[PDB]
């Protein structure tokens, strides 16, 4: 997140989890993934307030 | 407050709730099943619970 | 509907029973109500069956792991004291007949009711929100059974034989009227090839074109050369749908059902699933399938590369008595040699195994088991693991049919203790991660209709090709699937293909895969404008429905039980 | 064999037995009859071979 | 004994040719002794006529197809199979068709003779091309059931006889399921539903009274071993 | 056509008497037929309910009953037959 | 006995069921002799309870040890010692079923034995210095009267095991046609059966006394047991098989307990059996029976229950038993004696009166109403508050001995007590839907139909099959062991003969010399890991003698053409049939079918109780509102929080409502909020609810 | 199409069993009524049977008479294997008393005129030095299979112990078919039955019995069109 930027830790996320997922033969959509994953870059730091 | 306190860690949130004084807006699937009143999914909303349901005016003068 | 016993029905409806009876002028007052129904007098059976009808009841059973585990049934009366369940929804309650229990709630007031009859009824829960794959689908059994009434079988009785110099064609029957008169009569074979005319099925989308110009309607003739089995499966299916001329798989079968769901209303689907079931269950049981102890056959070929393997793993030991190796070394030497000979004989047995013993029946329609149970039940057990998570350089050499001797069976209950005990601690991690994420995602709820956004999620559909072809990716269906684009797909020599907005779906991927098109801007919930919520078109097509997902619905419960659901059979490795 | 009236019962193994099976409730009836210093149970320890049965 | 409520039989039509008998209330059981019971006696007691083998001119060694119609020998056979016909002499008899320059052929077309009738002349047998000609002798005989086309009875007597199978039985489709009922809080005894599909020759009603009373011979060529014995009385 | 004629099934049993997907054409969602169908039955009970005496104020089953027949079973059927109107708030 | 026999990880001074990892709940290979790795429960507590081994011992410091044979220089002694863990792990054990010479020296150069680290290798014979005594050291008792173990799965022994612990006595008991032998010393020293003390003869031999004559000169009298309820509800009596006149030795047996055949444990009953589907109706481990198990009376057992009640010292009045009941009919009492108590022998329904009891009331202040109605009718109102004892909810039987206690009587009665009267309740069960059944080798299932007998599939000969088992559950669950005991109980319920003529056959070389020939429902025994191999049982299915007509119904393969009983067509292919022993297992619906539409409610927060015997409801998990919200039934999830559980008004309200046919209320505040509200208040936090425009809103209302 | 009338002959096999041979029968339909004829004789036909007992010092089941060896349990067990056979409508009520040592057996039960038992060698109950035994049966007829009928809904005593009765005489039918009838075809079937009963009723009688229930099946089947 702090090198590339929001988007590809996003895909980071996706791709992860799905790889864990795809090996035992269970099909999920991303979009059941996408949900926890936009509810986890909903916040920022203040640094210069 | 109410969610977090539900959650986890309930001495912890109350504290900082009671110290923060916060203000619980009860806006949430959560926090309105405890209270006992109707969430705001499915038909608990405002445009589903306000439906007026009346018989036309031809089956009106039919019958 | 669903059989609820007669004594616990009467408790559960107990104030509308005394209400009714009440009116009757069966009882004078509340209080003699009371007391009839308290006695069990001869004469509250018949106001109860009145009082039941067409008041649906709720059935959940603990774990409650997804939407699917409380579904709304019509009531009915049995003699006994157990509910009777559907055997369609055992996959969605994940419930096993053997001493399982379930309860039921009574919806009171008139929301309850309608909302019992409409939002949670068992014929509208078809379809997984997970994935959109089928539960209510046959399996076991009745997989089974239609696989052997649709399979063809060469050489049977009565099958279809080329006209020679002196006798015409032998095997034409005119109409599947005639075909079911022989084979009661012993001279045909539901699996032997015939050519049948047919007044009533769809010809095969291709056909159709050839014979008939303008369409086909009822009435019209054409000769199939199939099978009487596929005759009567596809008179199973509506009458719209084409002649399929298949062999019913597991997998042809889902496919089947999402066809049917995808292009019929969900009635017609509900009625052709319970018409699949029916007729796997009175097929399933004259398939001749029996487990004995003949039937569990070996390959002939097992010693020898047994002898060959203990030679070499003897060779392999003495030269590790001779100083020239590591016991490291030797264990993995072993383990290799070991697992080799597991995969041998696994190729051995699954050669000399005919296609019509009941358990290759079983494994390859896709009702149960698997090629690893079958080798450990006739062959070789393989490689064991000790109790601290270690493979054991003697392997079980003895098949349980054969005989296990005390010490290998000793090391089997080591594995299986192993097992049986982690299987307890990953499914309550699963439900503790279950439990975290239904409470983190509970604010994303569907508010608006269209967030009027331009930004999206960049997915491929192809990556490379091997010349050019543009090979599908094997992972496009859980990817690009039920989503939205966010601009128009443009190529070389820009045309616009697919429009922005239009919901893509299996002939808008084999579109743009034709059209030269890799890649495509899909609208997702990462990147939306929605002051509250997320909006209907960036969360795109319901996985359930089957159409544009409904404003107010709750999303966030509804991915979280879906990722925490698969918890349990999420086997570390 | 050894009990006196059994019903007859043919079978199918193949080794002699060296041993017979011990009584199957002397967990518990060795235990408590040593806690309380029953007479049989000073004639065991005796034989057994001990220095002081207590 | 007595048994608790006579049952009931009805009728209810479905098309021009087919019914859906319903028998009701019955003993808990006997639904099923029935049901298949008159499933084979509908489908092989009932006599009837039907073509036995037939001959086709111009058509002799080569059964591939027939020159100046379209449709070949197997769609011939198909459409004269489903001709239905009625006999009144058990012996076989012979019938023609003759059809003379293009036009489309029907069952209207063949001649009967004394004793033989037709009962769908508006049946669609072959269509013929430009200047062609048809000329195909059936054989018509009598029984019942369904026998499979038997083979020449004649080592090389007759060669151009071409068997094919026979259906004697007016009734082609027959469908039984037996479903349960309630009387007086007793929800076990057994409600069957017949469906059955017959030709235009005779009523689904004259199929049944036909198969009921060849039953109601049998089992009573099974009762004249004691006929004073007890048994269950049904009643009027 | 068959295309056309794509609503072919055979009748419906019980509770699902009236077809779900017909239903829904007639309303606009699931949730708002819910309540569409409740308010209905709740009004059609008022009605059973009313003192009668009084004043009329709210319609009766606008179609005809059975025996014993639900009111959500005649909100349902009235729903089917186009014979009421909503608006969402 | 297994609970006699039972090794406990858990209780004062040990571990506990959360504080355990997977370190404890492994079999270590320590385990060979001196606990059972199979038998363990299956729950929460796996690994922590365990069983004996049969041949194991306990040290005089606590210690577990199991004997071994003493072999020196490759040939094996007589002579046994006990051997500890660290004593064993110094030495090398052999294995009991290495082969040996007619004196004891090994035939084998290689054998199978034990290092220290398990190490399980092969040896020189000279290297051995110990060996096992039996190839079953390993197993419990109740893990060793399963046959063919080692065909069967680690894990379908386990349950196996832990179901043959839960079946129910029987009216009738037969012992199985094929056991282990382990069976008569399990119920010689399980304790239920009756074992002469000195050898004689028997003089007077009734249902409830055996008097036995000694050759010493010396009357021994046994009481026997009939019909006495045990601590499960099960009913446990004694019979005698033996006859006046008949001489006795000392340690047989004279009379059999609940589940015993002439000294042989009996569970179950050993039914025809055919593996196929049928119609759907044992799809998913379900089970289709036959309608002569319930003609007959086979799976038929008796449960007696206790009722008692009790009419202690009060402080405001003193509590009487008897036939007062002031606001009853007359045709209530008409089973009550002169005391108030039903009488012996009559049978009570629900809801009927067993013992009356009448407690004084005190002072109270009644409606006015209730006082014009007492004025009116003339019925006294009297300071008593009915508390006659009634029949539970869904129970009936006949009424079989009443126990009454008094204190003037002399009886050791607890202070503030004066009078308890105990009624039994005995009842007879028959076999029926929803009933669960199960095998010894792990297969259960619950009852789905019990078809008559005309329906079910029969026999070439005419006899129907009385149970039908799913063939799919069979190869996924790896448990062919249930497979071949049906080969071998049709053999053993056939007789057989082997055709020793022209030589002996190759397969029955190492058969023993008496199982050449049998007669027809003999009996065999297959012990745990020495018994009846593949070969011997082909074997013995081709040479089985044929029935009454003379003709075999069932081949070399084990499978018969079976009829089909609703239709007559005879069944395309060939299904397995023969004779399973199996158990009905103590999980019947009788016991465990609940409902409420009212019930009681607890104190601290206004929720019902929860539990059968308390009359409770079910419990609306967190899954359950999360399933509500997902799917979006707001209103059905807003009734059940609020008016079906706390909504003090609204459950009133709601059940007004649904009785004159009115629309139910809306909801209220639940008072568990309130509770919390209140708790949260006594924490020095200031909560407090706002309404619109800021004021506090009170939550006193009343 | 065949005139040949089918034909019914009887051969007999034992005292209490019998083979009916049917023949000629069209191909398909003699496992059909071999299958009709059987569930029949299983189902529908009636007997007699007794249905409550009365011993002299007992109250209930679960209990013991002194001097004897089995419990009431298991001489109610026992007394469910009487084979007898009645021809009068209304329950009869027949008397069974022995004192003495002794073993108490079928035989010693004295019925009423038309009443009579079929195995007087069955074991009942044996009694010492010490028992009396004293119980009276009441034998009614049916068919089927009826279950106990309770005394509340009975309205009877105290002393009277209900007991399940089956009125089925029929032990065993199975059947066969030949197809080897040949007239002009070789595919005429031939149907052969087997017919055995527990010696209350001759299987001549219970063939004849259940032939005259399908007949009036089957000509209902008909009439009501
Ligand atoms: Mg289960
Ligand atoms: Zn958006």
């Amino acid at each position: 997140l702090r090198v590339q930027g929001p988007r590809e830790v996003q895909i980071h996320l996706v791709k992860e989890v799905q790889e864990v997922y795809r090996a035992q033969g269970v099909s999920i959509h991303d979009k059941h993934i996408e949900v926890i994953v936009r509810q986890m870059l909903r916040r920022v730091t203040i640094i210069d307030s | 407050w109410l969610s977090a306190a539900s959650f986890q860690e309930t001495t912890r949130v109350l504290t900082d709730a009671a110290i923060n004084c916060r203000s619980d807006k009860l806006n949430g699937l959560k926090e309105n099943v405890i209270i006992g009143k109707l969430i705001p999914a499915g038909t608990g909303i405002s445009r589903y619970r306000n439906i007026q349901v009346q018989p036309t005016e031809e089956a009106r003068a039919a019958a | 509907q669903c059989g609820l016993p007669k004594l616990m029905a009467l408790e559960l409806f107990k104030p509308f029973v005394m209400k009714r009876l009440v009116d009757l002028n069966h009882a004078q007052n509340i209080k003699s109500a009371k007391r009839m129904v308290e006695r069990q007098r001869p004469q509250v059976w018949d106001v109860l069956e009145e009082v039941i009808a067409e008041h649906p009841v709720l059935l959940n059973r603990a774990p409650t792991l997804h939407r699917l585990g409380i579904q709304a049934f019509e009531p009915q009366l049995v003699e006994g004291k157990a509910i009777q369940l559907h055997p369609l929804v055992c996959e969605a309650f994940n419930a096993d007949f053997d001493g399982d229990q379930m309860a039921v709630h009574l919806p009171l007031s008139a929301e309850a009711q309608a909302e019992a009859r409409i939002l949670m009824l068992s014929s509208n829960n078809i379809l997984s929100p997970a994935s959109g794959k089928p539960l209510a689908m046959p399996r076991l059994d009745m997989v089974t059974g239609l696989y052997y009434l649709t399979t063809l079988v060469e050489g049977a009785t009565g099958e279809y034989q080329a006209a020679t110099k002196d006798a015409p064609e032998q095997g034409v029957y005119s109409s599947p009227a005639e075909a079911i008169m022989a084979m009661d009569r012993g001279a045909l074979s539901v699996r032997a090839k015939i050519k049948v005319r047919l007044t009533e099925l769809r010809p095969p989308t291709d056909l159709e074109a050839q014979l008939f110009e303008n369409g086909w309607k009822p009435g019209d003739a054409w000769t199939a050369e199939t099978t009487l089995g596929r005759v009567m499966f596809n008179e199973l299916l509506p009458k719209s749908y084409p002649f399929v001329n298949e062999q019913m798989h597991k997998k042809v079968q889902a496919r089947i059902i999402n066809d049917l769901a995808e292009r019929f209303p969900m009635i017609v689907v509900a009625q052709t699933v319970d018409k699949l079931k029916d007729a796997g269950f009175y097929w399933a049981t004259r398939s001749g399938v029996t487990v004995s102890m003949a039937d569990v056959l070996v390959p002939p070929q097992k010693q020898e590369i047994l002898e060959r393997h203990e030679a070499e793993a003897d060779a392999i030991e003495r030269k590790y008595q001779r100083g020239a190796l590591n016991h490291t070394e030797r264990n993995e030497s072993l383990v290799k040699i070991w697992q080799d000979a597991t995969e041998e004989v696994g190729k051995a047995l699954e050669e000399f195994y005919p296609a019509d013993n009941p358990i290759i029946t079983i494994v390859k329609s896709g009702a149960t088991g698997n090629l690893t149970q079958t080798r450990t039940l006739a062959g070789m057990k393989g490689l064991v693991t000790n109790p601290k998570g270690e493979f054991i350089p003697r392997p079980i050499k003895s098949s349980f049919r054969e005989g296990l001797t005390v010490l290998e069976y000793f090391i089997n209950t080591h594995g299986a203790r192993k097992g049986l005990a982690d299987t307890a601690l990953r499914t309550a991690d699963s439900g503790y991660l279950t439990r975290r994420l239904v409470d983190v995602s509970q604010d994303v709820i569907v508010r608006e209709h269209d967030c009027e956004t331009e930004r999206g999620i960049n997915v491929t559909l192809a990556e490379r090709g091997p010349d050019g072809t543009l090979i599908r990716d094997a992972h496009v269906e859980t990817s690009a699937f039920a989503r939205t684009l966010a601009t128009d797909a443009v190529d070389a020599n820009g045309n616009v293909i697919i429009e922005r907005g239009h919901d893509l779906g299996d002939p808008a991927i084999d579109a743009l895969l034709a059209a030269g098109i890799t890649t495509v801007k899909v609208r997702s919930v990462l990147t939306c404008t929605s002051a509250t919520g997320v909006c209907a078109m960036c969360y795109g097509r319901s996985m359930a429905t089957g159409k544009l997902v409904d404003i107010g619905e709750a999303v966030g419960i509804v991915a979280a039980q879906s990722i925490g659901e698969p918890g349990t059979q999420l086997t570390m490795r | 064999n050894s009990v006196p009236g059994a019903p007859n019962r043919v079978s199918f193994a193949k080794l002699r037995e060296p041993l017979e099976v011990p009584g199957l409730l002397d967990v518990q009836t060795d235990s408590f009859e040593w806690l309380v210093g029953s007479d049989r149970w000073r004639q065991a320890a005796i034989d057994r071979g001990e220095e002081n049965p207590v | 004994m007595l048994i608790s409520q006579r049952p009931t039989l009805s009728e209810e039509t479905v098309a021009e040719n087919r019914s859906r008998f319903v028998i009701e209330p019955l003993e808990p059981g006997f639904g099923y002794t029935l049901g298949n019971s008159l499933r084979r006696t509908l489908l092989s007691s009932i006599p009837g006529a039907a073509v036995t083998s037939i001959r086709i001119d111009g058509v002799l060694h080569e059964f591939t197809t027939v020159p100046g119609v379209k449709e070949d020998v197997t769609d011939i056979i198909l459409n004269l199979k489903g001709l239905v016909v009625s006999s009144d002499d058990d012996e076989p008899v012979t019938m023609y068709l003759r059809k003379q320059g293009p036009g489309v052929v029907t069952a209207g077309d063949i001649v009967p003779p004394a004793g033989v009738t037709v009962h769908n002349p508006d049946m669609h047998i072959a269509t013929l091309n430009d200047k062609g000609k048809l000329e195909v002798e059936l054989v018509v005989e009598r029984g019942r059931g369904y026998v499979p086309a038997v083979q020449n009875k004649a080592s090389g007597a007759e060669i151009g006889r071409i068997p094919v199978d026979s259906i004697y039985s007016p009734v082609l489709k027959v469908t039984y399921k037996v479903e349960a009922t309630r009387v007086e809080q007793r929800t076990d005894f057994d409600k069957l539903i017949i469906d059955v599909e017959t030709k235009n020759s005779i009523s689904p009603r004259d199929a049944l009274a036909s198969a009921g009373g060849t039953l109601v011979e049998l089992f009573g060529l099974a009762r004249e071993l004691n006929a004073d014995s007890e048994h269950i009385e049904i009643g009027p | 056509i068959d295309s056309s004629a794509a609503s072919a099934y055979d009748t419906p049993l019980g509770i699902t008497n009236p077809p779900i997907d017909e239903l829904l054409s007639r309303a606009s969602s699931k949730y708002a037929l819910v309540i569409y169908a409740a308010k209905r039955a709740r009004q059609i009970n008022d009605y059973y309910n009313q003192l009668g005496d009084g004043i009329l104020e709210y319609v009766g089953p606008l179609v005809e009953p059975g025996l014993q027949e639900k009111p959500l079973s005649i909100a349902l059927r009235e729903i089917h037959g186009d014979l009421l109107e909503h608006t969402e708030g | 006995l297994t609970h006699k026999r039972r090794l406990s990880a858990l209780g004062p001074g040990g571990l506990s069921r959360e504080r355990a990892g997977l370190e404890v709940r492994d079999v270590h290979p320590s385990h060979y002799g001196r606990m059972c790795p199979i038998e363990t429960p299956e729950g929460p507590n796996i690994g922590l309870i365990g069983s004996l081994s049969v041949y194991a011992r306990v040290n005089p410091f606590g210690f577990i040890e199991t004997p071994y044979r003493k072999v020196e220089n490759g040939v094996v002694t007589d002579q046994i010692d006990y051997l500890t863990a660290d004593e064993e792990d110094r030495h090398v054990v052999a294995q009991a079923n290495s082969p040996t010479d007619e004196n004891g020296r090994f035939t084998e150069d290689r054998v199978m034995v034990r290092k220290k680290g398990g190490e399980v290798e092969f040896v020189s014979a000279d290297q051995v210095d110990y060996m096992d005594v039996s190839p079953r050291q390993m197993v419990s008792v109740a893990t060793a009267m399963i046959p063919f173990l080692e065909h069967d799965d680690a894990n379908r022994a386990l349950m196996g095991a832990n179901m043959q612990r839960q079946a129910v006595p029987l009216v009738r008991s037969e012992a199985p046609l094929v056991g282990t032998g382990m069976e008569l010393r399990a119920a010689i020293d399980a304790g239920d059966v009756v074992v002469a003390d000195k050898t004689g003869v028997i003089e007077e031999v009734s249902a409830d006394y055996i008097t036995v004559m000694a050759d010493d000169g010396t009357r021994q009298s046994y009481r026997l047991r009939k019909f006495a309820r045990s601590n499960h509800g099960t009913c446990a009596n004694q019979r005698p098989i033996v006859d006046a006149g008949q001489r006795v030795e000392a340690g047989q047996v004279i009379a059999d307990g609940p589940c015993t055949q002439n000294g042989e444990m009996a569970l179950g009953k050993n039914l025809l059996v055919a593996i196929m589907p049928w119609e759907g109706h044992n799809y998913e481990d379900a089970i289709i029976l036959s309608n002569r198990l319930v003609e007959e009376d086979v799976l038929t057992s008796i449960h007696i229950e206790e009722h008692e009640i009790d009419a202690r010292d009060t402080k405001l009045g003193a509590e009487e038993i008897t036939r007062d009941i002031p606001n009853v009919s007359d045709e209530v009492l008409a089973d009550l004696d002169e005391r108030g108590i039903v009488r012996i022998g009559a049978e009570v329904r629900d809801g009927d009166i067993l013992v009356g009891k009448v407690t004084p009331k005190g002072e109270t202040e009644l409606t006015p109403e209730e006082r014009l109605l007492r004025a009116i009718f003339g019925e006294k109102a009297r300071e008593v508050r009915d508390t006659s004892l009634k029949v539970p909810h869904g129970e009936s039987g006949k009424v079989i001995g009443i126990r009454v206690f008094s204190r003037e009587d002399d009886d050791e009665l607890p202070a503030g007590v004066n009078e308890l009267v105990r009624v039994y309740v005995a009842q007879k069960r028959k076999i029926s839907d929803g009933d669960k059944l199960a095998g010894r080798h792990g297969n259960k299932g619950v009852i789905g139909k019990i078809l008559p007998v005309e329906d079910m599939p029969f026999l070439p000969d005419g006899t129907p099959v009385d149970i039908i088992l799913n063939t799919h559950g069979v190869p996924r669950r790896m448990n062919i062991g249930q497979i071949l005991e049906t080969h071998l109980g049709w053999v053993a319920k056939a007789g057989w003969n082997i055709d020793v003529a022209a030589g002996v056959p190759d397969w029955a070389s190492k058969l023993p010399e008496e199982l050449y020939s049998a007669p027809a429902d003999s009996t065999v025994a297959t012990p745990v890991f020495d018994g009846a191999q593949e070969g011997e049982l082909a074997g013995l299915l081709g040479s089985t003698l044929p029935n009454r007509d003379g003709e075999v119904m069932v081949d070399a393969d084990g499978k018969s053409t079976l009829f089909d009983g609703r239709s007559g067509e005879p069944f395309p292919y060939p299904v397995t049939v023969g004779y399973m022993y199996i158990l009905k297992l103590h999980h019947l619906v009788d016991d465990k079918i609940h409902a409420r539409s009212t019930g009681p409610y607890s104190m601290i927060t206004q929720q019902p109780l929860g539990g059968k015997a308390q009359f409770g409801g079910q419990r609306f998990g967190e899954m359950e509102c999360w399933a509500m919200q997902a799917y979006g039934a707001a209103y059905t999830l807003q009734e059940l929080l609020t008016i079906k559980s706390d909504d003090t008004v609204g459950r009133v309200k709601v059940y007004e409502a649904i009785v004159k046919g009115e629309n139910i209320p809306e909801p209220g505040i639940p008072e568990s909020f309130k509770v919390l509200l209140k708790e949260l208040q006594s924490l020095c936090l200031n909560v407090e609810v706002l309404s619109s425009d800021g004021a506090a809103i009170e939550m006193r209302d009343g």
